[PDB]
């Protein structure tokens, strides 16, 4: 509903300005914990186990492979 | 079996990852062990 | 003698646990030796029934429900008996073996199924026995320009016939 | 038996052990916060259901039509108006209980004869 939508901002003089609204972007955070990777993801979800590994992603992260954006920084 | 509860307890002997190990256990437990009577028969009424 | 010597620790710790603590200690462990001979009178240490039924009684004993058990082994129910009774479903406690019985008897009654039971009259006589206690259905079953089918039951010897 | 998130990232703890105090670390795999769990239970089944014979009450079923009426009184507020209907849980099993709600106190009672 970004047409319905129609935005009154007090300015700081107390001018109420009138501005119709175009469009509403919704954001998510992304790769806060170093997210996985297809291929070995691949390798997991294929059933070769009767269940994966409780901990694997902490172990792979002992092991080192796939860190976080902030860590490679 | 003179209890008000009946309970059977058991463990695991080992010479991680226990609890999916021990899901499909009891279901192997729940599923397979006969206990008496012939299978391929079921619920049996008796009549007069 | 191991198992012997096991059996009767267990005895004068369970019978000195008792409410009533004995002061006849040499007599309450001759109970437990006399016991113990009178439990291994049945395999004495040759088959696990032994141990099963050590399980019973030790347990019987424990339990509480029931506590009075404790003080009526201490003053009397003589053990030899006690070898042979297998009879743990008949004590530990009253209450609980009364809802053995209703148990049971409801088991007993969910054994035994369907009885449906055929309504009669008494009009048609029987083609065979030839008495008049004739029981019947009505359904349609060929094609509709006819009635019903009047299917008959006897019931004084069982017979099935059928008017048009 | 219920299922706790991880309040960092909604994502449900799961079970692993301490591998030398012994205690139940409700750990996340998605992130690393780890939390200890109250008791030794986990896991449960419940093999055999009998719940679900009082579903649905919403606040207003007075207002359908179709939904018979009767004379018994609430036993909070003495109406003698309510409303009856059959058990919600449609099973073969169930029963003929009847489940009075009456629209002044708003409060359900059954006629069960145990
Ligand atoms: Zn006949
Ligand atoms: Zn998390
Ligand atoms: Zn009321």
């Amino acid at each position: 509903n970004s047409d319905s939508y129609v935005l009154l901002s007090v300015e700081d003089d107390g001018s109420f300005t009138m501005i119709p609204a175009d469009k509403v972007y919704k954001f998510t955070a992304r790769n806060k914990y170093a997210t996985l990777t297809i291929d070995e993801a691949e390798k997991r979800m294929d059933k070769k186990s009767g269940e994966v590994p409780r901990w694997l992603m902490k172990h792979l992260d002992n092991i080192g492979t796939t860190t976080t954006r902030y860590d490679r920084t | 079996d003179n209890d008000e509860k009946l309970i059977i307890r058991c463990r695991v002997v080992r010479p991680a990852e226990e609890d999916h190990m021990l899901k499909k256990i009891e279901n192997t437990m729940l599923e397979n062990i006969t206990l008496r009577g012939v299978e391929n028969i079921e619920r049996v009424v008796m009549m007069k | 003698h191991k198992l012997r010597d096991q059996v009767l620790k267990a005895l004068y710790d369970v019978l000195a646990k008792e409410s009533e603590h004995p002061p006849q200690s040499i007599l309450h462990t001759a109970k437990a030796i006399e016991s113990e001979m009178n439990k291994v009178n049945n395999c004495d240490t040759n088959e696990a029934a032994y141990k099963a039924r050590y399980r019973i009684i030790y347990s019987n004993v424990i339990s509480k429900n029931n506590p009075d058990l404790k003080h009526k082994i201490a003053n009397g129910d003589i053990t030899p008996e006690f070898l042979a009774t297998c009879d743990a479903k008949d004590l530990a406690p009253a209450p609980l073996k009364q809802k053995i019985e209703e148990i049971a008897k409801q088991n007993l009654y969910n054994a035994q199924g369907a009885t449906i039971e055929r309504s009669v009259t008494d009009r048609f006589t029987c083609g065979k026995c030839k008495e008049k206690k004739v029981s019947y259905y009505q359904l349609q079953t060929r094609s509709a320009d006819e009635p019903l089918t009047t299917f008959c039951t006897c019931e004084a010897c069982g017979n099935r016939w059928k008017f048009s | 038996t219920t299922f706790r998130f991880c309040r960092d990232c909604n994502n449900m703890l799961y079970p692993r052990e301490d591998k030398e105090n012994n205690r139940l670390l409700f750990e996340c795999r998605t992130c690393s916060y780890v939390e200890e769990a109250g008791s030794p239970l986990v896991y449960r089944h419940e093999l055999i259901t009998n719940i679900g014979e009082t579903a649905g009450v919403v606040q207003d079923i007075g207002s359908d039509p179709t939904l018979p009426r009767s004379d018994r009184e609430c036993p909070k507020c003495h109406s003698r108006e309510n409303v009856f209907f059959q058990s919600q849980q449609r099973r073969k099993d169930t029963s003929m209980v009847l489940f009075f709600v009456c629209l002044s106190c708003s409060h359900i009672f059954t006629s069960d004869q145990k």
